[PDB]
């Protein structure tokens, strides 16, 4: 079963994506 | 009719326009039949009866079968 | 058979289907009675009946499951009559039909007005041109041979 | 009479008549050789 | 617990998301640099 | 030759008559850049039947 | 520029609403922005492939995310087939008590189930447990980031690729041909072998032991000995029941033919073998081009021999090498068209050849699975004919290609266009015609005279393969026959079984009926061909247009004059070939659906009778099967088919609303605007408030493509809701 | 904003111009046809992109072409 910490890693993961697309998105701006 | 739609297929039937919760009566409408019902005998006194069964009264029928009935009004 | 098929005269769906179809005519004309004009016209019905699905089961025609008549266009000639002998009709009479049309709009192409007579047609000239397209397939080849029929990039095109 | 057959030779009456014709021979080759779905 | 987080993240990014990146287009495409 | 009376096939590609074969009406000789005038017996898609063009637009056709 | 159109002055200094509107359509159409070179162009392209890629593996991670988090994979696992698969929770504050308990049957919480088939790959690919597939999620999360950093790492100065990096066609396609494609399928075979073929037979092989549990007894002996035939020997027995070592055998790499008997799907061992020896043959087609070592073909001078010697095709393909190269849409144009009908290759032998366990028996999602292929391939196929439009009119040089393959298409334009439609019109006269003679005749109550087609071709090709029951005895339908001698002891042993056996959707059975759908997908594709290709070879010209090509791919039209111009630009041809791509693939996968319902059903009778006049399908097929649908909810209730019966209702009203753009045009909106403008600036009150933007109606090529969005959306959502709640509501 | 070339071919008719309803259209003197005129496009900022004057070209293909461009408040026919 996920546990919680593994639900919240998933998140933080995520985040990373997320800073590194918005720059991505304005380099290509 | 969009609400309604939505509502019913959420499961939430009570938040429905419909005579079994949020009602919209055509009022007027309801008035004017009675007046026309009433009609015979009184506005129009030498008639003999309504000048439609829609309006209000029996229902006729002819060979088992209904050819007026009155018409009822509702949301 | 061919795809398993079965002869229409052999399939005892086909027969079913008779029966049947008959008896709905006849039920209904027990409602009538005696020479009733209503009466007379259902059983001369059930006649023709009859005779079309006589005539499919003295047929070589092949019934499937359903006991309906399914038609063979593969070439064989064992079932000619279902696709190509019919087939060259209409390859006949559509031929004959466009080569006179043909013939006839060239024919009056150099008349003194050409429009004219595409909208109010000389009824003399084109029941000749029509009588002629029965050696269609003759003339179209010979035109053809002679140069006569395919036109030479003398004609308009497009920009490109 | 040479303009009414001139009327009568316009494209839309000569039409209607010659499908009339049409139809109606293939209706009476049907009516005396019916329900055909092959050449027999 | 990560149970409650349906109920946590999808008031956020259906309503809250929406809303504040609608205002950011409008004011993007209003503006003249 | 272009001449008046002549007919001639048209070579603009971008004319409704390419590759048609035209009447030559007449030739201006004032040293206009289209002399030539054609008549044809189709309406463009405009409706008009003339037109004026170069004699190296055109080839004499006989 | 200074407004929101950055690359575009001429819409940036635009007065109207007209700059939003389209700014937003003409974002990614680089090539045309103001001050491109193409240099930039190609880098820009390549930074937004990796994005692209990022979103499609952000994807996938949310998938497994959900189906572990909130899903039934473990259960499903144990009972495959008396488990729903559930795709992901609902959490909607608006749902009413009852519909709690009604999307919450047969679990604790509201809960959607899954049409994807994700279940049954997942689990023949060797997935067993949550915690697998958690990890997976994390993995793609990872890559994901990474693909994002080389979109920014290639877009700084240091490290953006030269534009002759980006045209060196040899070694990319050597590379792709032989890595991309090649290794990666040895790569897949490694995966069967190590994890997927151990777990059908119960043995757990995971990254805590795959590097000392040997994929088979021998080793890898045999491999480099030569004796390679035992990696063939004691295949799984035909009792073996799946993901259990009960009958199971030690092969890894075979040669069976047919379905598992237990999990009716292809056996494991030979999909191995499959991408092994398609692993072979892409390496060693990836070495044909000339890249800095010597040996190799050049693509140009291969392109320029090619000339017959009759000269039947003129120069033939000298010149093509340049065009393609300098094109990028006409690349596109290439790679859509081929993808277009790989999609419709994995919908047509994916219900046939069954490639997952127990998939077959999921009806509803094997039906979803077909018509969402189906329907994207339509899509990719008219984008390939849409960019090589686009190509005639912006990077076709007429001078480069003289007398190349390519002109003389363009010269012999009307020829083909003339043709194609001759086609399209004798297949739809004759298949019109003979649908409404058996209406008629079925309707006055005289079945036996309608006209109905054996498919003989089709059901001899079932024959030569090994079908019986058509009675051609031809080929592998026959045992004298040379082909079957030859692998009547390799291959043909199970799959003649499974050919013949009648619970299978492999060669179904074919009927006069299935004869004319045929014949009517016919039409749908050859018209749909004939608006696509006249609008690519007439986008360069026409007579009542002959300087077309000055004017782009998309105008609005040319005028009143000239007797009218409306729709003659290149880009109208997309959009009416759009209608009928639509239709024609409605028409395909109604005749997937309604032929596997009456055999699920039990009836395939049905199907055979009343495929074959019109009436059978409206009242046989959509009237009969819309009724669990239509009931979803009711004045007397609401079940799990609910959202499904409201969105097909949904899509109704978006189809309509697009007939609006459609028939409506803009004149009459525009004057109405204006009416509307007085009053804003007439109003008490309100007047404090004005727009920066001057209000103005859609342009024309605007309200077109609004008009078929909205036309497409609705169609494709009404159907998507009968295919899944008709399937379900009866099957499930 | 839209732009308005006009080519050799033209025969002087001046039907153009007598079409324009913006006037952006003139008739300004020259040698290469007959009539001894041509036409120019002096104020194309007025143009609304209407093309009837595309419509009343005589000549095999339109010697007026009207190219739609750029938009602004008076292209757009905007009377507010
Ligand atoms: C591509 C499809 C195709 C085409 C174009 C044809 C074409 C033809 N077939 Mg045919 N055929 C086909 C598939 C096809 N077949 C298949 C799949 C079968 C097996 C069911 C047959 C079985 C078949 C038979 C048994 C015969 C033909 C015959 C013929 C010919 C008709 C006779 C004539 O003069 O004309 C014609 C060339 C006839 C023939 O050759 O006459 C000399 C004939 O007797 N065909
Ligand atoms: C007898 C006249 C005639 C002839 C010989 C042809 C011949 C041809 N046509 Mg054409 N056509 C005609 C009339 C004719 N057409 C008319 C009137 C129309 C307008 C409805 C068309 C519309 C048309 C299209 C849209 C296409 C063709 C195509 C073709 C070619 C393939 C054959 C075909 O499928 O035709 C099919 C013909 C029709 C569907 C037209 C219907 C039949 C007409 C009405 C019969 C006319 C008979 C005439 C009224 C008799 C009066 C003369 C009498 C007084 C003597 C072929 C070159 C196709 C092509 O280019 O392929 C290469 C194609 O795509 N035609
Ligand atoms: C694109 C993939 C995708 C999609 C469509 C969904 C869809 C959904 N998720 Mg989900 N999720 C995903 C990936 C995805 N997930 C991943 C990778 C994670 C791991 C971090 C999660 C973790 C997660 C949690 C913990 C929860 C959801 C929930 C939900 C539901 C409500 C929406 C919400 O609150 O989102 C919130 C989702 C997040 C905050 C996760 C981060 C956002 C992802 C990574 C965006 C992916 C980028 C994507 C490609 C952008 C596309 C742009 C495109 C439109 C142009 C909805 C069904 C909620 C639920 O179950 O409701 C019942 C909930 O509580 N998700
Ligand atoms: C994922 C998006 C989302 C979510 C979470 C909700 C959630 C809700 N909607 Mg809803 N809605 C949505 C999308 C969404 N909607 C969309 C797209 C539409 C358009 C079709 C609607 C149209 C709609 C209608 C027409 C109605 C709702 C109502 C409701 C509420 C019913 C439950 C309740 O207890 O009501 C009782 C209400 C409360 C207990 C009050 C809760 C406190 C409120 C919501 C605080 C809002 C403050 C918020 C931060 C301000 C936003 C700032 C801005 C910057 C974003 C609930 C809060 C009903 C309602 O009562 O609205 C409030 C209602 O009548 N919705
Ligand atoms: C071995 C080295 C290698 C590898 C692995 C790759 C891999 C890749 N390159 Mg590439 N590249 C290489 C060397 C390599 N390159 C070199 C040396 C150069 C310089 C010359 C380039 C220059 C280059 C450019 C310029 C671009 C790429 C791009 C890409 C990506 C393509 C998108 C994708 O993921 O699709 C992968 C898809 C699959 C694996 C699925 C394949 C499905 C097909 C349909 C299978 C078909 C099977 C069979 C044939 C079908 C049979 C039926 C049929 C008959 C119908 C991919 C990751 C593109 C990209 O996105 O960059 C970010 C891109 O624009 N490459
Ligand atoms: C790899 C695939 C691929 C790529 C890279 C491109 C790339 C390109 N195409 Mg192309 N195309 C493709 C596939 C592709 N296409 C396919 C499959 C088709 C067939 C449909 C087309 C059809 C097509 C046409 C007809 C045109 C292009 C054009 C273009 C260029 C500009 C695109 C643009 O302006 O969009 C900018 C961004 C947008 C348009 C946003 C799209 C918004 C869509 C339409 C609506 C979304 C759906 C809806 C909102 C869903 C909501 C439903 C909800 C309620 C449930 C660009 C070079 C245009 C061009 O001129 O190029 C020269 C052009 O005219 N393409
Ligand atoms: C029910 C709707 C419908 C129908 C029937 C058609 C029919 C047709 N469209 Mg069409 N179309 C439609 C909707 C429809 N369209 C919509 C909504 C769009 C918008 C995208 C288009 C866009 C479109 C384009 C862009 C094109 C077509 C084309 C065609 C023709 C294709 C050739 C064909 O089938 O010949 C057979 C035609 C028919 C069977 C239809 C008419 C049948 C009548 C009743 C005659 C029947 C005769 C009968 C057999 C007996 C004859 C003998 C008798 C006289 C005794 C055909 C006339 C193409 C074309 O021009 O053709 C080359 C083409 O390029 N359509
Ligand atoms: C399927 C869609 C097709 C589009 C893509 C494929 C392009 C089509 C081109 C393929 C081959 C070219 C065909 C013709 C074009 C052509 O004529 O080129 C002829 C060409 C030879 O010419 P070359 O230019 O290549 O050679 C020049 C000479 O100098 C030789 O040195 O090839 C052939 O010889 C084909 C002859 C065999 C044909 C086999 C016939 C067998 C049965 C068919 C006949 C049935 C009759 C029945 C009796 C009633
Ligand atoms: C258009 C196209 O695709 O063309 C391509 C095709 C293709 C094939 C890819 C090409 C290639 C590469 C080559 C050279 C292909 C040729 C041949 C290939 C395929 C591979 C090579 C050698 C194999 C050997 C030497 C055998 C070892 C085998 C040995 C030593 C053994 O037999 C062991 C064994 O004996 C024991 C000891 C005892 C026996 O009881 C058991 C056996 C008998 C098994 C081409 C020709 O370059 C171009
Ligand atoms: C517009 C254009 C374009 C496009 C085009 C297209 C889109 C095309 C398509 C095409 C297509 C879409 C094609 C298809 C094809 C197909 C084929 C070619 C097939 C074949 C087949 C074969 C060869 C055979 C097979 C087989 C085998 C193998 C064995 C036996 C059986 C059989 C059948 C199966 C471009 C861009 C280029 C540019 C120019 C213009
Ligand atoms: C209804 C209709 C309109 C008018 C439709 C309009 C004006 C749509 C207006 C509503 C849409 C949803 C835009 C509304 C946007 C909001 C005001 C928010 C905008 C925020 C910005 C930052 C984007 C046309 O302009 C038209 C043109 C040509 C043929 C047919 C038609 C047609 O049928
Ligand atoms: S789009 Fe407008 S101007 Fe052009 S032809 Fe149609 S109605 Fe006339």
């Amino acid at each position: 079963m996920i546990t919680d910490f593994q639900v919240y890693i998933a998140l933080m993961a995520a985040l990373l994506a997320s800073v590194l697309a918005i720059r991505l998105g304005a380099t290509l701006y | 009719y969009i609400h309604n739609d939505t509502m019913r297929a959420l499961g939430r039937p009570q938040d429905m326009f419909s005579d079994k919760a949020i009602q919209l009566q055509p009022i007027f409408a309801q008035w004017i039949q009675n007046i026309h019902l009433l009609a015979p005998g009184t506005t129009a006194p030498n008639a003999l009866a309504t000048t439609s069964y829609a309006f209000g009264g029996d229902v006729i029928e002819v060979g088992g079968k209904i050819a007026m009935m009155p018409i009822k009004l509702g949301t | 058979e061919i795809g398993g098929l079965t002869k229409c005269s052999e399939s005892a769906a086909f027969t079913k289907r008779l029966n049947a179809s008959v008896k709905k005519l006849e039920q209904r004309a027990s409602q009538y009675e005696a020479d009733s004009p209503p009466a007379l016209a259902l059983k001369q019905q059930v006649e023709r009946t009859q005779a079309r699905f006589d005539k499919y089961s003295r047929s070589e025609l092949l019934c499937g499951a359903d006991g309906l008549p399914h038609l063979v266009a593969d070439g064989r000639w064992s079932h000619a009559a279902e696709f190509i002998l019919p087939g060259f009709g209409f390859i006949y009479i559509s031929g004959w039909i466009g080569w006179v049309g043909r013939k006839y709009l060239r024919a009056v192409s150099t008349s003194a007005n050409p429009s004219e007579s595409e909208i109010i047609i000389n009824v003399p000239l084109a029941l000749k041109i029509m009588t002629t397209g029965y050696i269609w397939p003759i003339s179209a080849w010979q035109e053809l041979i002679s140069n006569d029929l395919v036109a030479v990039s003398e004609e308009i095109t497009v920009s490109p | 009479m040479n303009d009414f057959q001139k009327y009568l030779s316009t494209a839309p009456v000569l039409l209607t008549l010659w499908m009339t014709f049409t139809a109606g021979f293939i209706i009476e080759v049907n009516r005396f050789f019916p329900d055909m779905l092959g050449l027999y | 617990a990560a149970s409650f987080l349906p109920s946590i993240l999808v008031p956020l990014v259906g309503l809250i998301f929406p809303a504040f990146s609608m205002a950011l287009f409008f004011l993007y495409v209003q503006t003249d640099d | 030759m272009i001449d008046r009376n002549s007919k001639v096939r048209i070579l603009r590609k971008e004319s409704y008559w390419f590759n048609q074969i035209g009447t030559v009406a007449t030739v201006d000789q004032s040293g206009i850049r289209y002399p030539a005038v054609v008549r044809f017996e189709s309406v463009n898609y405009a409706g008009t039947n003339t037109n004026n063009f170069a004699l190296d637009e055109l080839v004499e056709v006989k | 520029a200074t407004k929101f159109p950055k690359f575009s002055q001429a819409l940036a200094q635009d007065p109207a609403t007209r700059r939003i509107w389209y700014g937003i359509a003409t974002a990614h159409d680089l090539e045309a922005h103001d001050g491109m070179t193409e240099e930039n162009l190609y880098q820009k392209i390549f930074a937004s492939h990796f994005g692209h890629l990022a979103i499609i593996f952000l994807w996938t991670s949310g998938n497994l995310f959900h189906v572990a988090w909130q899903g039934n994979f473990e259960k499903w696992v144990s009972n495959p087939l008396k488990t729903r698969p559930i795709a992901h929770s609902i959490w909607d504050p608006h749902f009413g008590e009852s519909a709690l308990k009604a999307f919450s049957k047969g679990n604790t919480y509201p809960v959607n189930i899954t049409f994807s088939g994700l279940y049954q790959w997942w689990y023949t690919i060797g997935f067993r447990t949550n915690q697998e597939l958690y990890k997976g999620s994390i993995g793609l999360l990872l890559l994901a980031s990474v693909l994002l950093i080389a979109g920014w790492l290639h877009l700084q100065p240091k490290f953006r690729p030269s534009l002759s990096w980006f045209k060196n066609n040899e070694s990319r396609l050597n590379h792709h041909l032989s890595g991309l494609l090649g290794f990666s399928s040895l790569a897949w075979t490694g995966h069967l072998v190590h994890v997927a073929i151990p777990a059908s037979r119960g043995v757990h092989v995971g990254w805590d032991n795959f590097l000392t549990t040997p994929p088979h007894p021998a080793g890898l002996t045999p491999f480099f000995t030569g004796n390679w035939t035992v990696y063939a020997e004691n295949p799984d027995s035909a009792t073996h029941v799946f993901n259990t070592s009960e009958g199971s055998g030690t092969a890894i790499l075979t040669f069976l033919g047919g379905f598992h008997p237990q999990t009716q799907s292809l056996w494991l061992s030979d999909m191995a073998h499959h991408h092994l020896a398609i692993a072979v043959v892409f390496i060693v087609a990836g070495h044909m081009y000339r890249t800095n070592f010597g040996i190799g073909h050049n693509m140009k001078e291969i392109l320029d021999a090619h000339r017959p010697p009759g000269g039947r095709l003129g120069a033939g393909h000298v010149g093509l090498f340049e065009t393609i190269t300098n094109s990028l849409h006409m690349q596109l144009g290439l790679a859509l068209a081929c993808l277009g009908v790989a999609t419709s290759l994995t919908a047509q032998h994916m219900y046939a050849l069954t490639p997952y366990a127990y998939l077959s028996k999921d009806f509803t999602t094997e039906a979803a699975l077909y018509t969402h292929h189906q329907y994207i391939a339509g899509f990719l196929m008219v984008g390939a004919f849409a960019h090589g439009a686009i190509f005639f009119v912006r990077d076709y040089d007429p001078e480069l290609n003289k007398n190349n393959v390519l002109a003389r298409m363009l010269e012999h334009k009307e020829a083909i266009i003339s043709h194609l439609s001759w086609a399209s019109l004798f297949l739809g006269f004759h298949t019109l015609g003979l649908y409404i003679h058996n209406d008629t005749v079925v309707a006055f109550g005289q079945p036996e005279k309608q006209i109905l087609f054996e498919p003989l071709f089709a059901e001899y090709i079932q024959a030569a393969s090994g079908k019986a029951v058509y009675q051609f005895n031809v080929l592998l339908a026959s045992s004298t026959s040379p082909a079957t001698a030859a692998g009547n002891q390799v291959w043909l042993p199970g799959w003649l079984e499974a050919i013949n056996n009648p619970k299978t959707d492999l060669f179904l059975k074919i009927g006069p009926g299935d004869f004319l759908v045929h014949h009517a997908i016919a039409l749908g594709l050859h018209v749909t061909a004939l608006i696509l290709v006249k609008g690519a070879l007439d986008a360069r010209g026409s007579k009542l247009m002959p300087d077309k090509k000055d004017f782009g791919y998309s105008f609005p039209c040319d005028g009143p004059g000239r007797g009218g111009t409306c729709d003659i630009s290149a880009w109208d041809a997309f959009y009416l070939a759009m209608f009928w791509m639509l239709n024609t693939i409605g028409w395909v996968t109604f005749y997937w659906h309604w032929k596997h319902m009456t055999i699920w059903g039990g009836n395939p009778g049905q199907f055979d009778e009343s495929s074959n006049y019109i009436m059978g399908w409206l009242r046989d097929y959509l009237w009969l099967n819309s009724s669990p649908l239509i009931n979803g909810y009711n004045p007397f209730g609401m079940n799990n088919l609910s959202v499904w019966s409201w969105m097909f209702l949904f899509g109704h009203l978006i189809w309509a609303t697009g007939f609006m753009f459609l028939i409506s045009w803009r004149g009459y909106w525009q004057e109405l605007i204006e009416t509307l403008v007085w009053a804003h600036e007439r109003t008490p009150l309100a007047n404090l408030i004005r727009w920066r933007d001057k209000p103005v109606a859609l342009s024309i090529v605007q309200a077109r493509l609004v008009g078929l969005v909205h036309f497409s959306v609705g169609y494709i959502l009404t159907y998507a809701a009968f295919v899944i709640a008709s399937t379900s509501g009866k099957f499930a | 904003s839209h732009t308005v070339k006009i080519y050799d071919t033209c025969i002087g008719c001046t039907q153009c111009v007598r079409a324009c309803p913006t006037d952006v259209l003139e008739m300004v003197p020259w040698d290469g046809c007959k009539s001894g005129q041509i036409a120019s496009s002096p104020r194309v900022e007025d143009c609304v992109g209407c093309k009837r004057c595309e419509t009343a070209c005589p000549t095999d293909f339109l010697s007026v072409r009207v190219y739609l461009g750029a938009e602004t408040t008076r292209s757009l026919g905007l009377a507010y």
